[PDB]
RNA sequence: CAGAUCUUGGUGGUAGUAGCAAAUAUUCAAACGAGAACUUUGAAGGCCGAAGUGGAGAAGGGUUCCAUGUGAACAGCAGUUGAACAUGGGUCAGUCGGUCCUGAGAGAUGGGCGAGCGCCGUUCCGAAGGGACGGGCGAUGGCCUCCGUUGCCCUCGGCCGAUCGAAAGGGAGUCGGGUUCAGAUCCCCGAAUCCGGAGUGGCGGAGAUGGGCGCCGCGAGGCGUCCAGUGCGGUAACGCGACCGAUCCCGGAGAAGCCGGCGGGAGCCCCGGGGAGAGUUCUCUUUUCUUUGUGAAGGGCAGGGCGCCCUGGAAUGGGUUCGCCCCGAGAGAGGGGCCCGUGCCUUGGAAAGCGUCGCGGUUCCGGCGGCGUCCGGUGAGCUCUCGCUGGCCCUUGAAAAUCCGGGGGAGAGGGUGUAAAUCUCGCGCCGGGCCGUACCCAUAUCCGCAGCAGGUCUCCAAGGUGAACAGCCUCUGGCAUGUUGGAACAAUGUAGGUAAGGGAAGUCGGCAAGCCGGAUCCGUAACUUCGGGAUAAGGAUUGGCUCUAAGGGCUGGGUCGGUCGUCGGCCGGCGCCUAGCAGCCGACUUAGAACUGGUGCGGACCAGGGGAAUCCGACUGUUUAAUUAAAACAAAGCAU
């Protein structure tokens, strides 16, 4: 008689608002939940240093936000992941296109002047 | 206790003038020895049947008691 | 040192007549810390945390854990931070003249020793004990006669 | 700061002993608690141990200082004047 | 289900009584009455909190027993002078030791020079 | 003798009366027996419900313990029973404690005082040490070799106080199985350990076995002379199996509080499978219930901890915790060292235990046999232990016995086959006196004049609902309702409940009981020492059953050819788990929605009535044990 009220606890029933008398702390507490948090997202958080999806400068930052809560679970970590480290790469993309014309142009521009020294 | 992992040991702990008794015992599988002496049960796991008929003889007085098993 | 706001220290010194370490506890002056040399005698010069015998330091120089007469090993200004104050010696008589922490100044032989330097721990009674028991656990340390 | 606003370290304490005394203590019990820069290392770690000690966390030092911080005012101007008796006991 | 007892005759939880718990073949659970766990050294420098390597941290008496390579480390000064001391006081001691001898020998010069 | 609230002894009326009412509860059958509401067995119904009406102890009791028997006396009725009465029986230790050590303190000689038994006093007005290595001599002993031994002296020694003081502090080493009517770490069986002795060395191994030179011999090797050897490995932390050593000196262990957080290990609980035995089968249930191990001491290895070492030098600062914290006084990163190792495997150990099924001994055996003691997973769970890290003090939170390591080198030892030494390395032999040891440990073995609702120190601590060791119900375990039963159901009580309408009109007074009572979501005043007031006040929701959404862990990377035994080690060649997807498990939770109920829903239990003012005391605290709990005392603060 005991498991068959258990095996509908787990599913939803008997567990409402009228049979609950523990304060909101009591039934669940906000130190382990908070602390079951942050072993979950400094665990995800080193799992991808290593992994070489994010670098060291950014395990950083991201260690420092998530110790103020503004990553709420995992998936939103997962995801404002995916935004940064998107954003960082185009930005890349337009500054590794930015200099390697602007030099290109200035040496070609030093091998210019060499040919003309040399020919008077 | 003691376990002891050669055979060569077996009789420098059993040829001793003090030594009491041998208890060679047939676990399951393998063969247990076990000479009683002064402060120890010197015990030689053996694991071969067709080594401890080898073993049974080679005791050093013709004591094979006693045995259980 | 329990049931005192003045903590001793320490000092190892050596037998010269033997061979053995010898150890002691003065009322530790301030600035004194771990693994300092302090010296002890009538030529060891002036810095704090030293002992040397009032007549052989100047006048005005601040004294703590004064002795009374020549050899009983301090007496006088040795609370949780008070200190006798030299003024004026007398090389004639061989006297000495000390400002004792209440104010009454003292004709003082000469020859007595006194650790230089305030001692540690003063300021004590600037903090409102506050409460009851804080004067409980405070008077249970020392000769049990509070309430 | 946000969570109380002027009370302090002596909030711990709540409505009693008054307004006066409380403030007299909010003066001692930030001085005392406070981490020091301890003068042999260099390193904010000198914490007081008990009355008038006070121990390092890294040289492994103690030092005898004030009762409710490193160091009381009169305490630094006697040692300021036996600097300035020790030449003119020796010219 | 536990229905546990002192084994002996003491009856209060002092420090000379604790214990742990074990299962004998005849499956009971009963108490055995546990050794106090000893501490190894700490440095003869005095200053260093670490407690000693090398040497077996037993109770006081059985070091009666032990042999001497367990007591100590081959090290001079061993399992007197911390391990950390060992690579501290060890060390901190030459440096003191030889040069401060030398300073005499300088000062021994520029005395005896005039 | 009539008296004195006369002394001692005795007997009435009261009176077959008051009374044998604190904590839910007993019933049916059977047995011995003369006799049965009460004793014993069986069946049923109940409670104590793991902060016990349970299993053990310390104080205290002193034979109450266990068995056989008794029906004088006591057990406020009774009794075939007893805690009673009469006979018998019972308490087994090197390892469990006492003894040993010091703690607050007590105490004697020295000294001082005192008419005096004696008193003050504990290093204090004291010639306070009776011991030791070696050395010189005399002198025995036994193989007067050699050493054990003895007297004188030389040397050396701090005298820092004799003794006593804890069955809870300090204090080496014993565990498992079985056994009786009562004893079992005490007895039997089996495995271990501490201390002490080792004296003529009881035995191995270690210090201990080299090099050059010259001879010869092809060499194997042996021939001889000098000089060495009181041990090796690692850059380092440190390791190895022992690896000389005194007077003296240094340090360590013994050896330190309270609280908060976190983590590791284990016992208990829980879930899912296999078995063995069981209750239910009116219908349903691959069923619910019990059971499903391995001590001490070694050996090996997981797992925790390191303020241990080495390479190298870091800001486009890092690493990192629940919180911290640390870093050129050397971070991350790689490699190593140590400690704890209660956990896993193994020796002990399957022989033993335990669950079942079956024989023999017709009988008293501690008998004989088949099978099994298997495979998994979760956790903020509880208890115990270990290890990190903080907080709190004007609190800083024990001594000594004992045991150990270090420094220093007075001495010993042999001259080339053997020594002196093992801070015993592995073995082997012998010894471990003396005293306590049953039982109760409490609504019955203790103190209250007793089998008294009082009082008296601790350990062990299951399932459900629940925040919870709350309250309530159940299992292991225990009991007969607490010094008696039967029949009825009057008053008065005592202890519980409800009552139409009004709601303090009662009374000195809202005395008593009565409403509010948990949790989620909103809302919160005057005042204020800005912390509080505050669960202020005041609202709404709460049941079931069916869903929805969200909050996590472990594993991953190619056809091709040959070799090696398209699967894999290898090669070469490709893939590039490339946006981060794919597969398997995993715990409870939180928010929302539909439907349904005589709108009941913290449905038993547990659980605050609020508001506006005055007087007094600041507060927390304390007191008139047995009429006064306060406005009295204390108290931090102030001041003499
Ligand atoms: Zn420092």
């Amino acid at each position: 008689r005991c498991r068959k009220n258990t095996l509908a606890r787990r599913k939803g029933r008997h567990m409402g608002i009228g049979k609950r008398k523990g304060t909101a702390n009591a039934r669940m507490p906000e130190k382990v939940t908070w602390m079951r948090r942050m072993r979950i997202l400094r665990r995800l958080l080193r799992r991808y240093r290593e992994s070489k999806k994010i670098d060291r400068h950014m395990y950083h930052s991201l260690y420092l936000k998530v110790k103020g809560n503004v990553f709420k679970n995992k998936r939103i970590l997962m995801e404002h992941i995916h935004k940064l480290k998107a954003d960082k790469a185009r930005k890349k993309l337009l500054a590794d296109q930015a200099e390697a014309r602007r030099s290109k142009t200035k040496e070609a521009r030093k091998r210019r002047e060499e040919r003309l020294q040399a020919k008077k | 206790p003691r376990k002891i992992e050669e055979i060569k040991d077996f009789l420098l702990t059993a040829r001793r003038k003090d030594a009491k008794s041998v208890n060679i015992k047939k676990n399951k599988d393998n063969v247990k020895f076990k000479v009683r002496c002064s402060r120890y049960l010197y015990t030689l796991v053996i694991t071969d049947k067709e080594k401890a008929e080898k073993l049974k003889q080679s005791l050093p007085p013709g004591l094979a008691v006693k045995e259980l098993k | 040192d329990p049931g005192r706001g003045a903590p001793l220290a320490k000092v190892v010194f050596r037998d010269p007549y033997r061979f053995k370490k010898r150890t002691e506890l003065f009322i530790a002056a301030e600035g004194i810390h771990t693994g300092q040399f302090v010296y002890c005698g009538k030529k060891a010069q002036l810095n704090i945390g030293n002992v040397l015998p009032v007549g052989t330091m100047p006048e005005g120089t601040i004294v703590c854990c004064l002795e009374e007469k020549p050899g009983d090993r301090g007496k006088l200004a040795r609370a949780s931070g008070n200190y006798a104050t030299v003024i004026s010696h007398n090389p004639e008589t061989k006297k000495t003249r000390v400002k004792l922490p209440s104010g009454s100044k003292k004709v003082i032989s000469s020859a007595n020793r006194a650790v230089v330097g305030v001692v540690a721990g003063g300021g004590r009674i600037d903090k409102p004990i506050l409460k009851a028991g804080r004067a409980y656990h405070k008077y249970k340390a020392k000769r049990n006669c509070w309430p | 700061a946000k969570r109380t606003k002027k009370v302090g370290i002596v909030g711990k304490y709540g409505t009693r002993y008054g307004a006066s005394l409380r403030k007299m203590v909010k003066k001692i019990e930030i001085s005392q608690h406070a981490k020091y820069t301890c003068s042999f290392c260099g390193k904010t770690k000198m914490k007081r141990r008990a009355v008038g000690i006070w121990h390092c966390g890294s040289c492994m030092k103690t030092v005898a200082g004030g009762a409710w911080t490193y160091n009381t005012t009169s305490a630094v101007t006697v040692k300021s004047a036996i600097r300035r008796l020790k030449e003119l006991k020796d010219q | 289900v536990q229905r546990l007892t002192y084994r002996r005759r003491l009856s209060y939880n002092t420090a000379s009584n604790k214990t742990r718990l074990s299962r004998t073949p005849g499956n009971r659970i009963v108490y055995l009455y546990t050794k106090k766990v000893g501490k190894a050294p700490k440095s003869a420098c005095g200053v260093c909190p670490g407690r000693l390597r090398g040497v077996r941290a037993v109770r006081p008496k059985v070091l009666m027993r032990l042999s001497k390579t367990k007591k100590h480390v081959s090290r001079a000064y061993g399992g007197s002078m911390c391990a950390k001391c060992v690579r501290d006081r060890i060390k901190r001691a030459f440096l003191i030791e030889e040069q401060k001898i030398v300073v005499k020998v300088l000062k021994a010069q520029a005395q005896s020079q005039k």
